[PDB]
RNA sequence: AUCGAAUCGCCACCUACAAGACUGGAGCUUGCUCCCUCGAAGGCGCCAAGUAUAUUCAUGAUCACAAGACA
RNA sequence: UUAGGGAUAUGUGGCGUCAAAACUUAUGGGCUCAUUCUCGAUACGUGAAAAGGGUGUUGGUGGAUAAAUCCACCGGCCCCGAAAAUGGAUGACGCUUAAGCCCAAUUAGUGAUUGCCCAUUAUUCCUUUGGUAAGGGCGGAAACAAAUGGAGAAAGUGUAGCCCUUCCGAUGUA
RNA sequence: GGCCAGAACCAGCCCUACUGCAUUAUCCUGUCGGGGAUCAAAAUCCGGCGGGCAACGAAGUGCAAGAAUCUUGGGUCUUGG
């Protein structure tokens, strides 16, 4: 129904829903567990921020192909997620050539505060808080092809 | 495993003509992998017995006969096979099976193993379920005991295909290469 | 032999149904040369500069009933010096 | 041990689409095949099983050859063979294997946490016991060395050497 | 073999600790010779480093006299013009196993020679192998699942000792001493093993109850 | 000291041993019954040294040999 | 049966290692044990063997007698017959709960009717080349400087082939 | 940027899922009589007689045409965007 040219157009799979806890498979924070917040418009990348207090993953954008979306979810409805726009991650271009902007630090601080509260309010919140602090690794003898997530 | 032979009843006749306006209708018992082989055997029997060729006849039916409910039974199979030196040898054997098709397939395997006979040199004369007290061979009669039991010895038990391994620790179940 | 396609045996993948899970996954052969040449993020990440090199490819289909997989490397075949050597089968592109 | 293949013997299916399921032998066809049925299992209707695919159990209900379904049900209920089997360790292991097969990532994390907690408390208990009665390598070595160290450190030259080089620390 | 002084100085200069590669040690006792050899050959071609011990306890189907006559027929082959440089007929069981594995490999290519050189074979379990780690077996190649028990079989050590192997008694004495020493050490350390078992039992009464519940759900308690 | 490398499980609980026509133990009835620790796990390791109240992680900006490796 | 390349299928032949494929498949049935040319395992290729024999084992057929026997007679596999000159060839190793032989499957009495691996073959895609080739267009369509959409358009055997579209064939000694 | 890599979507292919129709009877039951074997049975087995769908994950029997759109299958560094 939604036109392919409209920003509201997504072909994302059902598992990568907002609130789902996802294992990061590539990039700097590989093996970490984050929380899927939203998907950027125009079938853009997912936005994950596993609370940086828990695992150190900031508000980042990640392709849905480099994440394993698990069946464990967290109620995100209390989290705004509106201020996370595509223009947040855009940067000015250099001309013929850790530090974080106050806008990015403020957005992370406000989002993570509402994200941590949503985890605490949820049943098994302490178990899911420690779930996000754990690290996923492929061990000798592991068979992820046989697993259920 | 289910039997590789199926029970077919092939009903056929010669095509009516001016000499034979109402031809005789023949019913045939065959055990064949498929209905094409069933019809081939039916027409071979009609040619060698009733002098009727497949080109001058027709087939009214080539249906399959459903097996009875599975019960451990004794099946008497009267069968015959051809060898060059021995000619036609007819024998009667007893088998322990759960179905007529299973017993006849077991008979075909037994003939192939013990006498080197193939499917097209074997004619099944009859197969029937006989009582316990009519069994002659002791190898079959030994299963009639009311209290029959035995242990499973020398069993090469293989692991599940998903759990099989190449290298396993000596006295543990831990797999080193799998 | 046809060098355009390679056979890869992954640990704990011992069935064709298991090898079908890895179809489309990325595959890497890591080796080293003799001199430090250019790499990804040669300027962004100078710590990455090394004699370490990697050839990338993808899983195309399973091979046999015992969990082997066919792999096609990007543009060029994998060297025959990689035979009997370690290969990395990554978990992306994810489908779960 | 080795339990005989008899009419009424309880067996567990080794491989196949019916694996890890428990049935009762109701008839013996020949040396290779038997007839198996279990009224309390949906997929365990009367069928033929190769004797290489069954594992005899220690329970054997009282039935006759080619017994009826009602007779099998009554014998199973009276003997309570399934209830007794459910209490063993291999049945619990089969159920745990199924649970692990169907487990999710959160369940795997929970199991890892439980195993780590048990390991930590086992370490604490072992340390407590080993402080009293040495069994570890370091505690046995300390017990062996204590007497010689006490003998060799009681000398005045040793004592003075300690005091002098401790006052410098 | 023996390390060079250059290698020792370089190791000291880099400061790296001791290193041991990933080596699979296989207890070849009561294994079928050809089937174990084929499995080991495929594993060697797949880049594995494999040490095999107790090569004197490998089994072959048939009578010992039949297999002795087979080895004598093998020994009958020699280059008449120059027996030196002809076939070399090794009598040790480990040498027999290595020859059998070599005949399952492309021995005339560099890849096949690397695969063959990745294999080490011993009689018995030598001291440098005893404590390296848990030995493994090949279930596809064990006699109790590969041989009809009614048929006769031969032991490779017994067959080889009658074709010109001199160290059967030496290997027997060394194996007897090894088993005695290992049995003494296993009779010891029983207190340590029982203490660890009791600690695992007692931890269940001190860990959280929901963790014990998870353990019971997954079959660990 | 060149030298940047490929390799990605630790253990001082596996790292003793034997058997499959058996190898938890009884009974006599000898294939059933009974008992037991119930006959289907080497121990850990996987991010709070432990299951909770924690806590630093960004800008390495969406994949790239893990940008690191004394477990 | 052969333009030069890809993908996907097959054929003959195979799936213990060499060597791709059953990481030695089944939750198929029997038969076979073979001590110095060392049982057997590839048709063609006696490219190794008979006549004759066996109280080896396991199947038939017709008799006889009464605790089941024994009498003749036919299969099957194995054994004896069966001796040559360099050391040697199932293909090498090896295999005998076959990796041998006869039969039958395709994940196995569960719920239907394609296990897997290898061609200069099949199907399809791309490019070339040549047709007993098949068609279109070819009366510049209107507009339109630079600084700051573009070019070309040949009435044509053969060219950098006038351009476009379509189909089919392509190995080869003298 | 006429380089390298990754994700999106198009179109065309190429793979997979998802199944309906017809059959059954030498069959399925019950009940009598035999017959069988047991300690007694039961069953295998054979006749009557009365029913009937073994029933759709019944059957390994014939043929299947089910829009991968509903219901974001997979692949295409095997095509071109
Ligand atoms: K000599
Ligand atoms: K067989
Ligand atoms: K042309
Ligand atoms: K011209
Ligand atoms: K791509
Ligand atoms: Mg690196
Ligand atoms: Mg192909
Ligand atoms: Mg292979
Ligand atoms: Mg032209
Ligand atoms: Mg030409």
């Amino acid at each position: 129904k939604v036109s392919r040219k409209s920003p509201e157009y997504t072909t994302l799979r059902k598992s990568c829903a907002p609130g789902a806890i996802a294992i990061i498979l590539a990039g700097r924070f590989r093996g970490r567990r984050a929380v899927i917040l939203k998907q950027l418009p125009h079938n853009g990348p997912l936005v994950v921020s596993g609370p940086m207090k828990y695992n150190g993953v900031p508000i980042r954008r990640i392709d849905s192909r480099y994440v394993i979306a698990t069946s464990t979810t967290v109620d995100i409805s209390s989290v705004d997620t509106a201020p996370i726009t595509a223009e947040v991650f855009q940067r000015p271009k250099a001309e013929k050539p850790t530090l974080v902007s106050d806008a990015r630090a403020q957005l992370q601080k406000k989002i993570d505060a509402a994200l941590i509260a949503a985890i605490k309010k949820d049943a098994q919140g302490k178990e899911k808080a420690g779930y996000l602090r754990s690290v996923f690794t492929v061990k000798p003898g592991d068979a992820p092809h046989r697993w259920n997530w | 495993v289910k039997p590789h032979l199926r029970h077919y009843q092939v009903v056929g006749r010669e095509s009516p003509s001016e000499k034979n306006p109402e031809p005789t209708v023949y019913k045939f018992e065959v055990f064949a992998p498929n209905f094409v082989v069933a019809k081939s055997r039916f027409w071979r029997m009609m040619r060698v017995k009733n002098k009727v060729k497949a080109t001058h006849g027709d087939v009214l039916s080539c249906k399959v006969v459903k097996d009875a409910k599975l019960v451990a039974r004794n099946y008497l199979v009267d069968i015959a096979y051809y060898s060059q030196r021995c000619g036609y040898t007819r024998m009667v054997k007893e088998f322990r099976d759960v179905s007529k098709t299973g017993a006849v397939s077991q008979a075909y395997h037994d003939l192939a193993s013990r006498h080197r006979a193939r499917y097209h040199n074997i004619e099944v004369l009859n197969v029937k379920s006989i009582p316990d007290h009519e069994v002659k061979h002791l190898s079959i009669a030994q299963y009639h005991a009311p209290n029959l039991s035995f242990p499973l010895l020398q069993r090469r038990t293989k692991a599940t295909r998903k759990d099989r391994a190449i290298f396993v620790k000596k006295n543990t179940k831990r797999a080193v290469v799998a | 032999q046809t060098k355009q396609t390679a056979l890869v045996r992954v640990e704990n993948v011992n069935t064709r149904e298991d090898a079908t899970w890895y179809v489309g996954k990325r595959v890497c052969y890591v080796y080293h040369g003799k001199k430090v040449k250019r790499c990804v993020r040669w300027s962004k990440a100078p710590a990455r500069r090394s004699t370490t090199r990697a050839l990338w490819g993808r899983v195309t289909r399973p091979h046999g009933n015992a969990g082997m997989m066919r792999v096609k490397f990007n543009g060029a075949s994998v060297p025959a010096s990689a035979i009997g050597r370690r290969i990395r089968v990554y978990l992306y592109p994810s489908q779960i | 041990k080795s339990h005989y293949i008899c009419a009424g013997r309880l067996v567990r299916i080794l491989r196949g689409p019916r694996q890890d399921r428990v049935g009762v032998i109701v008839d013996i066809v020949d040396a290779n095949r038997v007839l198996v049925e279990n009224p309390e299992d949906a997929k365990m209707w009367r069928h033929v099983q190769n004797l290489k695919n069954v594992e005899p159990l220690k329970y054997c209900v009282s039935v006759s050859r080619n017994c009826s379904a009602k007779a099998l049900k009554d014998a199973l209920a009276s003997s309570k063979a399934l209830e007794k089997y459910a209490k063993t360790r291999t049945a619990a292991r089969v159920e745990a294997k199924k649970a692990c097969a169907v487990s999710t990532d959160f369940e795997r994390y929970q199991l890892r946490v439980a195993r780590r907690s048990r390991a930590h408390w086992a370490r604490k208990v072992f340390d407590e016991k080993d402080a009293k009665t040495p069994v570890s390598w370091h505690k046995v070595a300390l017990k062996k060395m204590l007497k010689k160290a006490a003998k060799m450190d009681s000398t005045e030259g040793a004592k003075r050497r300690m005091q002098k080089a401790i006052a410098a620390r | 073999a023996f390390p060079s002084r250059k290698d020792a100085f370089r190791a000291q200069r880099k400061g790296a600790k001791k290193h041991r590669p990933e080596i699979i040690v296989i207890d070849l006792k009561d294994h079928v010779l050809g089937r174990a050899a084929a499995v080991v050959a495929k594993q060697l071609l797949l880049g594995k480093k494999i040490t095999v011990v107790r090569c004197e306890q490998l089994n072959i189907a048939g009578t010992e006299i039949r297999n002795k006559i087979k080895y004598l027929q093998y020994l009958r082959k020699r280059k008449l013009t120059n027996p030196t440089k002809g076939p070399f007929h090794h009598r040790a069981p480990s040498d027999v196993f290595v020859r059998t594995v070599r005949s399952m490999l492309p021995r005339y290519t560099k890849r096949g020679m690397k695969a063959l050189n990745s294999l080490v074979a011993y009689e018995g379990i030598p001291p440098n192998v005893v404590r390296t780690g848990g030995r493994v077996v090949i279930p596809r190649a064990q006699r109790h699942v590969c041989y009809r028990s009614e048929r006769p079989y031969t032991v490779l050590g017994n067959m080889c000792k009658h074709v010109g192997w001199k160290y059967s008694d030496v290997v027997a004495n060394l194996e007897k001493a090894r088993v005695e020493k290992a049995s003494r050490h296993h009779e010891k350390q029983a207190k340590l093993r029982d203490a660890w078992k009791s600690a695992r039992k007692e931890a269940l009464a001190k860990m959280p109850k929901h963790n014990v519940e998870v353990l019971k759900k997954f079959g660990y308690a």
